[PDB]
């Protein structure tokens, strides 16, 4: 996944 | 258009841009090619559905493990379902074949999961045709994103760096790890020189695009 918030 | 980019690459990486005498990497920026598009949130859920992927634009995409695609607009209505030929056709979510009801819920959870745990890249820039995810694949280092439109999207995992290569601009985006957002034209460092990060992310590219020419 890319990033998170 | 990979060739091109290919070519594009190898000029600008010859000429070891980070050994310049002086290095002058802003006279390489050129604001007017930052990208229309490019690849702002992504999940890879391959194990079981495909890779969701959201657009600057917010809308959002499916590659699904099939190798069709299904894309919604940021109109939140508007949809085109891609076979695996290339094959186009354009729906809506009140008006879609019942054949795409899962995939449409698919693509609905994907677009709920990037919204609720995901950064958007590039979200400081302010705003065609739209294009579609026509492959991907990762690294140990790295994600690479082929749209449709003959950009190819890197995105680096350790530091968040990405690069977006635009060939028909003969251009490339980088955002820095400081998400600091700057568009050079590889012409131009060719000839004025870029920092040894950006030279070293450039030479990684060559390869990967390499890698997606087969």
């Amino acid at each position: 996944q890319s990033t998170x918030l | 258009h990979l060739s091109d980019m290919l070519q594009q690459l190898h000029s600008v990486n010859a000429s070891k841009p980070s050994e310049r005498g002086l290095v002058r990497q802003e006279e390489a920026e050129d604001p007017a090619c930052i990208p229309i598009f490019w690849v702002s949130k992504w999940v890879d859920y391959s194990d079981k559905y495909g890779l969701g992927y959201q657009l600057c634009d917010n809308s959002v995409g499916v590659l699904f493990n099939d190798s069709t695609r299904l894309i919604l607009y940021n109109d939140g209505d508007s949809l085109q379902y891609i076979e695996r030929d290339g094959t186009e056709s354009y729906l809506t979510v009140s008006s879609h074949p019942n054949s795409l009801m899962k995939k449409i819920t698919l693509l609905k959870y994907f677009r709920n999961y990037m919204s609720e745990h995901l950064l958007k890249a590039g979200a400081n820039i302010t705003p065609a045709r739209l294009p579609y995810l026509r492959t991907w694949f990762r690294t140990r280092s790295a994600i690479i994103l082929h749209l449709s439109n003959g950009s190819v999207q890197i995105n680096f995992f350790q530091d968040h760096t990405k690069l977006i290569l635009c060939p028909l601009m003969a251009a490339v985006t980088y955002i820095d790890e400081k998400r600091d957002f700057r568009t050079y034209r590889l012409s131009l460092l060719e000839e004025y020189g870029c920092c040894k990060e950006l030279a070293s992310r450039l030479r990684y590219a060559r390869t990967m695009v390499d890698k997606l020419l087969s």
